[PDB]
Protein backbone atom coordinates (compact mmCIF):
# COMPACT_ATOMS: atom_id res chain seq x y z
CA UNK A 1 0.00 0.00 0.00
CA UNK A 2 1.53 3.74 -0.99
CA UNK A 3 -0.19 5.55 1.43
CA UNK A 4 -0.87 9.54 0.82
CA UNK A 5 1.22 12.42 2.97
CA UNK A 6 -1.60 13.36 4.71
CA UNK A 7 -3.03 9.80 5.55
CA UNK A 8 0.09 8.52 6.62
CA UNK A 9 0.43 11.53 9.07
CA UNK A 10 -2.81 10.85 10.25
CA UNK A 11 -1.98 7.25 11.00
CA UNK A 12 1.58 7.75 12.54
CA UNK A 13 -0.29 10.42 14.95
CA UNK A 14 -3.00 7.41 15.93
CA UNK A 15 0.18 5.01 16.63
CA UNK A 16 1.03 7.68 18.49
CA UNK A 17 4.68 8.70 16.91
CA UNK A 18 3.76 12.83 17.60
CA UNK A 19 5.99 13.53 19.99
CA UNK A 20 7.47 10.03 20.63
CA UNK A 21 10.71 10.72 22.55
CA UNK A 22 10.46 14.16 21.90
CA UNK A 23 10.29 13.50 17.73
CA UNK A 24 7.39 15.57 16.46
CA UNK A 25 5.32 13.86 13.33
CA UNK A 26 6.80 15.53 10.35
CA UNK A 27 9.93 13.92 11.51
CA UNK A 28 8.01 10.55 10.69
CA UNK A 29 5.89 11.38 7.62
CA UNK A 30 9.15 13.40 6.20
CA UNK A 31 11.51 9.46 6.87
CA UNK A 32 9.05 7.90 5.39
CA UNK A 33 8.80 10.04 1.92
CA UNK A 34 12.36 9.67 1.69
CA UNK A 35 12.87 6.27 2.88
CA UNK A 36 10.45 4.16 0.78
CA UNK A 37 7.65 7.55 -1.05
CA UNK A 38 5.19 5.91 1.53
CA UNK A 39 5.27 2.20 0.25
CA UNK A 40 4.61 -0.02 2.95
CA UNK A 41 5.84 -2.96 0.38
CA UNK A 42 9.33 -1.10 -0.82
CA UNK A 43 12.06 -3.88 -0.12
CA UNK A 44 15.51 -2.99 -0.60
CA UNK A 45 18.63 -5.31 -1.08
CA UNK A 46 22.04 -5.27 0.66
CA UNK A 47 25.19 -6.23 -0.12
CA UNK A 48 25.90 -7.65 3.99
CA UNK A 49 22.67 -10.02 2.55
CA UNK A 50 20.53 -7.80 4.54
CA UNK A 51 17.29 -6.32 3.24
CA UNK A 52 15.19 -3.43 4.51
CA UNK A 53 11.48 -3.76 4.63
CA UNK A 54 8.72 -1.49 4.60
CA UNK A 55 7.69 2.41 4.73
CA UNK A 56 10.28 3.03 7.03
CA UNK A 57 13.16 0.53 5.85
CA UNK A 58 13.72 -1.36 8.79
CA UNK A 59 16.95 -3.87 8.01
CA UNK A 60 16.68 -7.53 8.86
CA UNK A 61 20.37 -7.67 10.25
CA UNK A 62 19.78 -6.19 13.09
CA UNK A 63 15.88 -5.03 13.89
CA UNK A 64 13.45 -7.82 11.92
CA UNK A 65 14.35 -11.74 10.94
CA UNK A 66 13.50 -12.85 7.53
CA UNK A 67 15.05 -16.14 8.16
CA UNK A 68 17.63 -15.61 5.45
CA UNK A 69 19.77 -13.30 6.57
CA UNK A 70 23.40 -13.96 8.53
CA UNK A 71 24.43 -12.13 12.08
CA UNK A 72 20.28 -11.41 12.37
CA UNK A 73 19.86 -10.16 16.05
CA UNK A 74 16.16 -9.02 15.85
CA UNK A 75 15.86 -6.77 17.77
CA UNK A 76 12.09 -6.15 17.53
CA UNK A 77 11.59 -9.57 17.99
CA UNK A 78 9.20 -9.57 14.95
CA UNK A 79 9.35 -11.55 11.20
CA UNK A 80 10.14 -8.86 8.54
CA UNK A 81 7.40 -10.20 6.96
CA UNK A 82 5.26 -8.19 9.22
CA UNK A 83 7.05 -4.87 8.23
CA UNK A 84 5.54 -5.15 4.79
CA UNK A 85 2.04 -4.82 6.08
CA UNK A 86 -0.56 -2.28 4.49
CA UNK A 87 -0.72 -2.13 8.73
CA UNK A 88 1.48 -0.19 9.63
CA UNK A 89 1.92 -1.38 13.77
CA UNK A 90 4.37 -3.37 13.16
CA UNK A 91 6.63 -0.59 11.35
CA UNK A 92 5.76 1.89 14.07
CA UNK A 93 6.61 -0.60 17.34
CA UNK A 94 9.85 -1.63 15.76
CA UNK A 95 10.75 2.08 14.59
CA UNK A 96 10.06 3.15 18.20
CA UNK A 97 12.40 0.54 19.46
CA UNK A 98 14.63 1.87 17.16
CA UNK A 99 14.32 5.46 18.47
CA UNK A 100 15.25 4.16 21.67
CA UNK A 101 18.15 4.03 21.38
CA UNK A 102 21.25 6.75 22.09
CA UNK A 103 21.27 6.94 18.78
CA UNK A 104 17.72 8.12 17.74
CA UNK A 105 16.60 8.66 14.74
CA UNK A 106 19.87 8.90 13.44
CA UNK A 107 19.77 5.66 12.59
CA UNK A 108 17.66 5.94 9.48
CA UNK A 109 20.44 7.73 6.79
CA UNK A 110 17.60 9.34 4.49
CA UNK A 111 16.02 11.24 7.79
CA UNK A 112 19.69 12.70 8.81
CA UNK A 113 20.43 13.92 5.31
CA UNK A 114 17.28 15.22 3.96
CA UNK A 115 15.18 15.48 7.21
CA UNK A 116 17.09 16.20 10.40
CA UNK A 117 17.15 19.74 11.31
CA UNK A 118 14.60 21.64 8.59
CA UNK A 119 10.63 22.56 9.18
CA UNK A 120 9.60 18.97 9.73
CA UNK A 121 6.36 20.68 10.13
CA UNK A 122 5.80 21.61 6.99
CA UNK A 123 5.09 17.62 6.37
CA UNK A 124 2.32 17.66 8.67
CA UNK A 125 0.76 21.56 8.43
CA UNK A 126 -2.22 21.30 6.04
CA UNK A 127 -3.57 17.85 7.35
CA UNK A 128 -6.46 17.08 8.99
CA UNK A 129 -4.96 15.89 12.36
CA UNK B 1 12.73 -19.51 25.47
CA UNK B 2 14.61 -16.02 26.71
CA UNK B 3 14.85 -16.12 31.00
CA UNK B 4 15.96 -13.63 32.97
CA UNK B 5 17.63 -14.41 36.96
CA UNK B 6 18.80 -11.52 38.73
CA UNK B 7 21.56 -12.44 41.43
CA UNK B 8 23.62 -10.40 44.04
CA UNK B 9 24.10 -9.83 48.11
CA UNK B 10 20.46 -9.40 49.63
CA UNK B 11 21.89 -6.89 51.99
CA UNK B 12 24.15 -3.62 51.23
CA UNK B 13 24.93 -1.10 54.20
CA UNK B 14 24.05 2.55 54.26
CA UNK B 15 26.44 4.72 52.31
CA UNK B 16 27.82 1.51 50.07
CA UNK B 17 27.27 0.08 46.64
CA UNK B 18 24.58 -2.35 45.63
CA UNK B 19 25.40 -4.35 42.81
CA UNK B 20 22.93 -6.99 41.21
CA UNK B 21 23.25 -9.36 37.94
CA UNK B 22 21.07 -10.71 35.47
CA UNK B 23 21.89 -13.67 33.52
CA UNK B 24 20.21 -13.95 30.15
CA UNK B 25 19.55 -17.14 28.81
CA UNK B 26 17.64 -18.60 25.82
CA UNK B 27 19.40 -15.24 23.52
CA UNK B 28 22.36 -13.35 23.65
CA UNK B 29 22.60 -10.35 25.74
CA UNK B 30 22.61 -8.21 22.42
CA UNK B 31 19.49 -9.42 20.50
CA UNK B 32 17.22 -6.54 22.84
CA UNK B 33 17.40 -3.63 25.38
CA UNK B 34 17.81 -4.59 29.04
CA UNK B 35 15.76 -2.51 31.90
CA UNK B 36 16.03 -2.63 35.53
CA UNK B 37 12.79 -2.02 37.59
CA UNK B 38 12.52 -1.78 41.49
CA UNK B 39 9.60 -2.28 43.32
CA UNK B 40 9.12 -0.80 47.03
CA UNK B 41 8.14 -2.18 49.98
CA UNK B 42 4.60 0.13 49.53
CA UNK B 43 4.46 -1.46 45.99
CA UNK B 44 4.93 1.39 43.87
CA UNK B 45 7.42 0.98 41.10
CA UNK B 46 10.20 2.55 39.28
CA UNK B 47 11.72 2.17 35.81
CA UNK B 48 15.45 2.34 36.87
CA UNK B 49 17.28 2.84 32.94
CA UNK B 50 18.22 0.74 30.29
CA UNK B 51 21.24 -0.18 28.07
CA UNK B 52 20.14 -0.51 24.04
CA UNK B 53 21.98 -2.01 21.30
CA UNK B 54 24.17 0.81 20.90
CA UNK B 55 25.92 0.35 24.54
CA UNK B 56 23.72 3.57 24.95
CA UNK B 57 22.12 3.92 28.66
CA UNK B 58 19.24 6.00 29.87
CA UNK B 59 19.13 6.65 33.99
CA UNK B 60 16.14 7.91 35.79
CA UNK B 61 16.45 11.40 37.02
CA UNK B 62 15.94 10.35 40.28
CA UNK B 63 18.42 8.06 41.10
CA UNK B 64 20.72 11.02 40.12
CA UNK B 65 23.69 9.82 39.54
CA UNK B 66 24.17 6.61 41.71
CA UNK B 67 23.26 4.38 39.13
CA UNK B 68 25.22 2.71 36.23
CA UNK B 69 24.17 -0.34 33.66
CA UNK B 70 26.79 -1.99 31.86
CA UNK B 71 26.99 -5.86 30.10
CA UNK B 72 29.29 -8.49 29.20
CA UNK B 73 28.82 -10.03 25.93
CA UNK B 74 30.98 -12.71 26.57
CA UNK B 75 28.82 -14.38 29.95
CA UNK B 76 25.55 -12.63 28.32
CA UNK B 77 24.81 -10.90 31.20
CA UNK B 78 24.38 -7.57 31.97
CA UNK B 79 24.53 -5.70 36.36
CA UNK B 80 23.18 -3.00 37.89
CA UNK B 81 25.18 -0.73 40.82
CA UNK B 82 23.24 1.83 42.17
CA UNK B 83 26.34 4.02 44.82
CA UNK B 84 25.45 5.37 48.18
CA UNK B 85 22.94 3.60 48.68
CA UNK B 86 20.00 4.25 52.12
CA UNK B 87 17.35 2.77 53.75
CA UNK B 88 14.97 3.53 51.06
CA UNK B 89 16.90 1.94 48.31
CA UNK B 90 15.29 -0.88 49.59
CA UNK B 91 13.07 -2.99 47.87
CA UNK B 92 12.83 -5.86 44.96
CA UNK B 93 14.94 -5.98 42.02
CA UNK B 94 14.30 -7.43 38.61
CA UNK B 95 15.73 -7.13 35.22
CA UNK B 96 13.22 -7.05 32.81
CA UNK B 97 13.89 -6.98 28.83
CA UNK B 98 12.83 -3.55 27.43
CA UNK B 99 9.84 -4.92 25.12
CA UNK B 100 8.27 -6.10 28.68
CA UNK B 101 7.99 -9.65 27.65
CA UNK B 102 10.77 -11.06 29.78
CA UNK B 103 11.39 -10.68 33.56
CA UNK B 104 13.34 -11.92 35.87
CA UNK B 105 11.96 -13.39 39.52
CA UNK B 106 13.07 -10.61 40.78
CA UNK B 107 15.35 -10.09 44.38
CA UNK B 108 15.36 -8.06 47.30
CA UNK B 109 17.62 -5.87 48.39
CA UNK B 110 17.97 -4.21 52.12
CA UNK B 111 19.58 -1.83 53.47
CA UNK B 112 20.26 -1.71 56.42
CA UNK B 113 23.56 -1.19 58.90
CA UNK B 114 21.90 -3.92 61.52
CA UNK B 115 23.94 -6.66 62.68
CA UNK B 116 22.38 -10.78 62.42
CA UNK B 117 20.33 -11.02 65.37
CA UNK B 118 18.14 -13.58 66.82
CA UNK B 119 14.61 -13.32 68.08
CA UNK B 120 13.27 -13.04 71.16
CA UNK B 121 9.85 -14.94 71.65
CA UNK B 122 7.32 -13.98 73.58
CA UNK B 123 4.50 -16.04 74.46
CA UNK B 124 0.80 -14.49 74.34
CA UNK B 125 -2.24 -15.74 76.61
CA UNK B 126 -5.24 -14.31 77.61
CA UNK B 127 -5.49 -11.74 80.88
CA UNK B 128 -4.93 -13.72 84.33
CA UNK B 129 -5.50 -17.11 82.21
CA UNK B 130 -9.22 -16.79 81.37
CA UNK B 131 -11.56 -18.49 78.88
CA UNK B 132 -14.89 -17.20 77.98
CA UNK B 133 -16.63 -19.35 74.96
CA UNK B 134 -15.90 -22.15 73.11
CA UNK B 135 -13.14 -21.03 72.02
CA UNK B 136 -9.18 -19.18 72.63
CA UNK B 137 -6.69 -17.54 71.23
CA UNK B 138 -3.18 -17.64 71.66
CA UNK B 139 -0.28 -15.71 70.31
CA UNK B 140 2.96 -15.88 69.91
CA UNK B 141 5.40 -11.93 69.46
CA UNK B 142 8.57 -12.27 67.86
CA UNK B 143 10.71 -9.32 68.38
CA UNK B 144 14.32 -7.64 67.62
CA UNK B 145 15.30 -9.83 64.92
CA UNK B 146 18.14 -9.45 62.10
CA UNK B 147 17.41 -10.44 59.02
CA UNK B 148 14.76 -11.89 57.66
CA UNK B 149 12.93 -14.55 57.67
CA UNK B 150 12.03 -16.71 60.37
CA UNK B 151 9.83 -19.76 60.30
CA UNK B 152 6.91 -20.32 62.89
CA UNK B 153 5.28 -23.52 64.00
CA UNK B 154 2.97 -24.49 66.72
CA UNK B 155 3.63 -27.52 68.11
CA UNK B 156 6.00 -28.80 65.70
CA UNK B 157 3.50 -28.46 62.84
CA UNK B 158 0.85 -30.25 64.55
CA UNK B 159 -1.16 -27.53 65.30
CA UNK B 160 -1.86 -25.70 61.73
CA UNK B 161 -5.44 -24.84 61.71
CA UNK B 162 -6.98 -21.30 62.84
CA UNK B 163 -3.52 -19.87 62.45
CA UNK B 164 -2.64 -16.30 61.15
CA UNK B 165 0.80 -15.06 60.80
CA UNK B 166 1.48 -12.29 59.91
CA UNK B 167 4.13 -10.11 57.66
CA UNK B 168 7.27 -8.40 59.77
CA UNK B 169 7.80 -4.78 59.91
CA UNK B 170 10.71 -2.73 61.08
CA UNK B 171 10.88 -1.58 64.28
CA UNK B 172 13.93 0.37 65.37
CA UNK B 173 15.95 -1.18 62.20
CA UNK B 174 14.57 -4.83 63.54
CA UNK B 175 12.15 -7.23 62.36
CA UNK B 176 8.81 -8.36 64.71
CA UNK B 177 6.46 -10.58 63.76
CA UNK B 178 3.35 -12.47 65.56
CA UNK B 179 1.47 -15.66 65.00
CA UNK B 180 -1.79 -16.15 66.45
CA UNK B 181 -4.02 -19.66 66.88
CA UNK B 182 -7.27 -20.23 67.62
CA UNK B 183 -8.69 -23.53 69.68
CA UNK B 184 -11.76 -25.14 71.17
CA UNK B 185 -11.79 -23.71 74.91
CA UNK B 186 -11.26 -27.51 75.42
CA UNK B 187 -8.35 -27.88 73.66
CA UNK B 188 -6.44 -25.49 76.02
CA UNK B 189 -4.88 -25.18 78.44
CA UNK B 190 -6.24 -29.10 78.97
CA UNK B 191 -3.35 -29.89 75.90
CA UNK B 192 0.13 -27.88 75.83
CA UNK B 193 0.45 -25.12 72.94
CA UNK B 194 4.24 -24.53 71.87
CA UNK B 195 5.31 -21.49 69.78
CA UNK B 196 8.17 -22.99 67.68
CA UNK B 197 10.50 -20.54 65.98
CA UNK B 198 13.67 -20.71 63.48
CA UNK B 199 15.61 -18.13 62.11
CA UNK B 200 17.98 -19.14 59.75
CA UNK B 201 20.94 -16.81 59.55
CA UNK B 202 21.42 -16.80 63.41
CA UNK B 203 21.38 -20.66 63.94
CA UNK B 204 18.39 -20.53 66.48
CA UNK B 205 15.77 -22.10 67.14
CA UNK B 206 13.83 -21.51 70.20
CA UNK B 207 10.20 -23.25 71.50
CA UNK B 208 7.89 -20.80 74.07
CA UNK B 209 5.08 -23.25 75.55
CA UNK B 210 2.04 -21.14 76.23
CA UNK C 1 7.75 13.82 35.11
CA UNK C 2 5.10 12.10 33.42
CA UNK C 3 2.66 10.93 36.41
CA UNK C 4 -0.06 8.15 35.82
CA UNK C 5 -3.40 7.90 38.07
CA UNK C 6 -5.04 4.82 38.27
CA UNK C 7 -8.33 4.41 39.40
CA UNK C 8 -9.65 2.97 41.57
CA UNK C 9 -7.22 2.21 43.98
CA UNK C 10 -9.33 -1.11 44.91
CA UNK C 11 -11.93 -2.88 43.47
CA UNK C 12 -13.94 -5.87 45.15
CA UNK C 13 -15.38 -8.26 42.57
CA UNK C 14 -16.88 -11.94 42.19
CA UNK C 15 -15.28 -13.89 39.66
CA UNK C 16 -17.63 -13.52 36.64
CA UNK C 17 -18.37 -10.24 36.80
CA UNK C 18 -16.73 -7.38 34.06
CA UNK C 19 -14.34 -4.78 35.12
CA UNK C 20 -12.77 -1.95 33.82
CA UNK C 21 -9.36 0.26 35.16
CA UNK C 22 -8.93 3.30 34.93
CA UNK C 23 -5.53 4.93 33.77
CA UNK C 24 -4.96 8.66 33.22
CA UNK C 25 -1.43 10.80 32.25
CA UNK C 26 -0.79 14.87 33.15
CA UNK C 27 0.18 15.28 29.80
CA UNK C 28 -0.69 13.05 26.45
CA UNK C 29 1.12 9.99 25.72
CA UNK C 30 -0.60 9.29 22.56
CA UNK C 31 -0.90 5.10 22.32
CA UNK C 32 2.36 4.95 24.23
CA UNK C 33 0.94 3.02 27.30
CA UNK C 34 0.97 -0.49 28.52
CA UNK C 35 -0.50 -2.79 31.15
CA UNK C 36 1.20 -4.85 33.71
CA UNK C 37 -0.35 -7.75 36.03
CA UNK C 38 1.30 -8.95 39.26
CA UNK C 39 0.09 -11.04 41.64
CA UNK C 40 2.07 -9.71 44.24
CA UNK C 41 5.68 -9.35 44.44
CA UNK C 42 5.81 -11.56 42.50
CA UNK C 43 7.66 -10.95 38.26
CA UNK C 44 5.00 -8.40 36.48
CA UNK C 45 3.26 -9.70 33.30
CA UNK C 46 2.76 -7.57 30.31
CA UNK C 47 -0.92 -7.77 28.99
CA UNK C 48 -1.68 -4.80 26.83
CA UNK C 49 0.70 -2.74 24.60
CA UNK C 50 0.66 0.32 23.22
CA UNK C 51 -2.82 1.01 24.88
CA UNK C 52 -4.94 -1.23 23.23
CA UNK C 53 -2.39 -4.18 20.91
CA UNK C 54 -3.43 -7.27 22.16
CA UNK C 55 -0.01 -9.74 22.95
CA UNK C 56 -0.29 -13.45 21.77
CA UNK C 57 -0.85 -15.84 24.84
CA UNK C 58 -2.79 -13.41 26.66
CA UNK C 59 -6.02 -14.69 27.40
CA UNK C 60 -9.01 -13.06 25.48
CA UNK C 61 -10.67 -11.17 27.80
CA UNK C 62 -8.22 -8.68 28.70
CA UNK C 63 -8.31 -5.55 26.32
CA UNK C 64 -7.20 -2.26 26.12
CA UNK C 65 -8.59 1.41 24.96
CA UNK C 66 -8.03 4.76 24.85
CA UNK C 67 -5.79 7.72 24.02
CA UNK C 68 -4.08 11.18 24.71
CA UNK C 69 -4.43 11.29 28.46
CA UNK C 70 -7.07 8.87 29.36
CA UNK C 71 -6.75 4.72 29.12
CA UNK C 72 -8.67 1.48 30.13
CA UNK C 73 -7.74 -1.41 30.70
CA UNK C 74 -10.89 -3.91 30.39
CA UNK C 75 -11.80 -7.74 31.65
CA UNK C 76 -14.60 -9.15 30.24
CA UNK C 77 -15.66 -12.11 33.12
CA UNK C 78 -13.04 -11.88 35.67
CA UNK C 79 -11.46 -15.49 36.32
CA UNK C 80 -10.21 -16.62 39.82
CA UNK C 81 -6.69 -16.58 38.65
CA UNK C 82 -6.80 -12.84 37.65
CA UNK C 83 -7.01 -11.23 41.21
CA UNK C 84 -4.01 -9.18 42.61
CA UNK C 85 -2.68 -5.90 41.22
CA UNK C 86 -2.90 -3.63 38.06
CA UNK C 87 -0.16 -1.45 36.59
CA UNK C 88 0.09 0.83 34.09
CA UNK C 89 3.69 2.31 32.12
CA UNK C 90 3.94 5.15 29.67
CA UNK C 91 7.04 5.09 27.32
CA UNK C 92 6.27 8.15 25.43
CA UNK C 93 8.83 10.35 27.30
CA UNK C 94 11.94 9.62 29.73
CA UNK C 95 12.08 8.80 32.34
CA UNK C 96 9.26 5.81 31.90
CA UNK C 97 6.86 6.25 34.49
CA UNK C 98 3.99 3.74 36.32
CA UNK C 99 0.78 4.39 38.04
CA UNK C 100 -0.24 3.46 41.61
CA UNK C 101 -1.57 0.69 40.58
CA UNK C 102 -4.86 -0.64 41.35
CA UNK C 103 -6.07 -4.30 43.71
CA UNK C 104 -8.35 -6.29 42.28
CA UNK C 105 -9.12 -8.38 44.92
CA UNK C 106 -12.50 -11.27 45.90
CA UNK C 107 -15.57 -9.73 46.90
CA UNK C 108 -17.65 -11.93 49.83
CA UNK C 109 -20.40 -11.08 52.40
CA UNK C 110 -19.18 -8.93 54.70
CA UNK C 111 -17.90 -10.54 58.14
CA UNK C 112 -17.27 -9.12 61.50
CA UNK C 113 -13.57 -8.93 63.04
CA UNK C 114 -12.96 -11.59 66.18
CA UNK C 115 -10.31 -9.25 68.46
CA UNK C 116 -8.34 -10.25 71.20
CA UNK C 117 -6.02 -8.45 73.37
CA UNK C 118 -2.71 -9.42 75.18
CA UNK C 119 -0.53 -7.90 77.70
CA UNK C 120 2.95 -8.11 78.02
CA UNK C 121 4.22 -11.07 78.83
CA UNK C 122 6.28 -11.63 82.32
CA UNK C 123 9.45 -12.84 80.05
CA UNK C 124 9.40 -9.49 77.60
CA UNK C 125 9.11 -7.25 80.91
CA UNK C 126 12.04 -8.97 82.77
CA UNK C 127 13.93 -7.88 79.72
CA UNK C 128 12.70 -3.89 80.21
CA UNK C 129 10.25 -4.12 77.16
CA UNK C 130 6.03 -3.85 77.00
CA UNK C 131 4.23 -4.96 74.40
CA UNK C 132 0.54 -4.95 73.68
CA UNK C 133 -1.21 -6.96 71.43
CA UNK C 134 -4.31 -7.06 69.47
CA UNK C 135 -5.52 -9.81 66.87
CA UNK C 136 -8.43 -8.74 64.53
CA UNK C 137 -9.13 -11.74 62.49
CA UNK C 138 -11.02 -12.77 59.48
CA UNK C 139 -12.94 -9.90 59.01
CA UNK C 140 -14.46 -8.60 55.77
CA UNK C 141 -14.47 -5.46 53.93
CA UNK C 142 -10.36 -5.01 54.65
CA UNK C 143 -11.02 -1.49 55.14
CA UNK C 144 -10.89 -0.85 59.67
CA UNK C 145 -9.57 1.28 62.02
CA UNK C 146 -8.02 0.67 65.26
CA UNK C 147 -7.43 2.37 68.25
CA UNK C 148 -5.42 2.08 71.29
CA UNK C 149 -6.63 3.62 74.77
CA UNK C 150 -4.57 4.36 77.79
CA UNK C 151 -5.85 5.55 80.98
CA UNK C 152 -8.55 6.76 78.75
CA UNK C 153 -5.87 8.77 76.21
CA UNK C 154 -5.81 8.09 72.85
CA UNK C 155 -2.46 6.82 71.91
CA UNK C 156 -0.59 6.87 68.32
CA UNK C 157 3.01 6.51 69.19
CA UNK C 158 4.15 3.22 69.81
CA UNK C 159 2.09 1.85 67.54
CA UNK C 160 2.54 -1.22 64.32
CA UNK C 161 0.32 -2.03 62.40
CA UNK C 162 0.59 -5.72 60.19
CA UNK C 163 -2.00 -6.74 57.60
CA UNK C 164 -2.26 -10.10 55.47
CA UNK C 165 -2.84 -10.43 52.45
CA UNK C 166 -6.56 -11.19 51.48
CA UNK C 167 -7.40 -15.05 52.82
CA UNK C 168 -6.61 -17.72 50.37
CA UNK C 169 -9.35 -19.74 52.64
CA UNK C 170 -12.12 -17.88 53.21
CA UNK C 171 -11.20 -14.48 51.36
CA UNK C 172 -11.44 -12.62 55.07
CA UNK C 173 -8.81 -10.66 55.80
CA UNK C 174 -6.81 -10.71 59.34
CA UNK C 175 -4.63 -7.43 61.09
CA UNK C 176 -2.16 -7.73 64.10
CA UNK C 177 -2.04 -4.04 66.38
CA UNK C 178 1.06 -3.80 68.58
CA UNK C 179 1.86 -1.05 71.05
CA UNK C 180 5.10 -1.08 72.52
CA UNK C 181 6.12 0.34 75.29
CA UNK C 182 9.20 0.67 77.87
CA UNK C 183 8.32 -1.57 81.08
CA UNK C 184 8.67 1.51 83.23
CA UNK C 185 5.64 3.07 80.73
CA UNK C 186 3.62 -0.20 81.21
CA UNK C 187 3.36 0.08 84.70
CA UNK C 188 2.59 3.67 85.37
CA UNK C 189 -0.81 2.88 83.79
CA UNK C 190 -3.88 0.87 84.59
CA UNK C 191 -5.89 0.42 81.62
CA UNK C 192 -5.48 -0.75 78.31
CA UNK C 193 -7.39 -0.75 75.10
CA UNK C 194 -7.58 -1.76 72.00
CA UNK C 195 -10.94 0.11 69.75
CA UNK C 196 -11.87 -2.10 66.34
CA UNK C 197 -13.88 -0.06 64.17
CA UNK C 198 -15.53 -1.75 60.96
CA UNK C 199 -18.52 -1.65 58.63
CA UNK C 200 -20.13 -4.88 60.17
CA UNK C 201 -21.65 -2.44 63.36
CA UNK C 202 -22.21 0.87 64.49
CA UNK C 203 -20.31 0.56 67.66
CA UNK C 204 -16.52 -0.13 67.90
CA UNK C 205 -15.41 -3.27 69.52
CA UNK C 206 -13.50 -2.97 72.46
CA UNK C 207 -11.47 -5.07 73.44
CA UNK C 208 -9.12 -4.31 77.05
CA UNK C 209 -7.82 -5.01 80.32
CA UNK C 210 -6.28 -3.23 83.57
CA UNK C 211 -2.99 -4.53 84.77
CA UNK C 212 -3.99 -4.65 88.59
CA UNK C 213 -5.83 -7.23 87.11
CA UNK C 214 -8.41 -8.95 86.40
Amino acid sequence: KVFGRCELAAAMKRHGLDNYRGYSLGNWVCAAKFESNFNTQATNRNTDGSTDYGILQINSRWWCNDGRTPGSRNLCNIPCSALLSSDITASVNCAKAIVSDGNGMNAWVAWRNRCKGTDVQAWIRGCRL
Amino acid sequence: EVQLQESGPSLVKPSQTLSLTCSVTGDSVTSDYWSWIRKFPGNKLEYMGYISYSGSTYYHPSLKSRISITRDTSKNQYYLQLNSVTTEDTATYYCASWGGDVWGAGTTVTVSSAKTTAPSVYPLAPVCGDTTGSSVTLGCLVKGYFPEPVTLTWNSGSLSSGVHTFPAVLQSDLYTLSSSVTVTSSTWPSQSITCNVAHPASSTKVDKKI
Amino acid sequence: DIVLTQSPATLSVTPGDSVSLSCRASQSISNNLHWYQQKSHESPRLLIKYASQSISGIPSRFSGSGSGTDFTLSINSVETEDFGMYFCQQSNSWPYTFGGGTKLEIKRADAAPTVSIFPPSSEQLTSGGASVVCFLNNFYPKDINVKWKIDGSERQNGVLNSWTDQDSKDSTYSMSSTLTLTKDEYERHNSYTCEATHKTSTSPIVKSFNRNEC
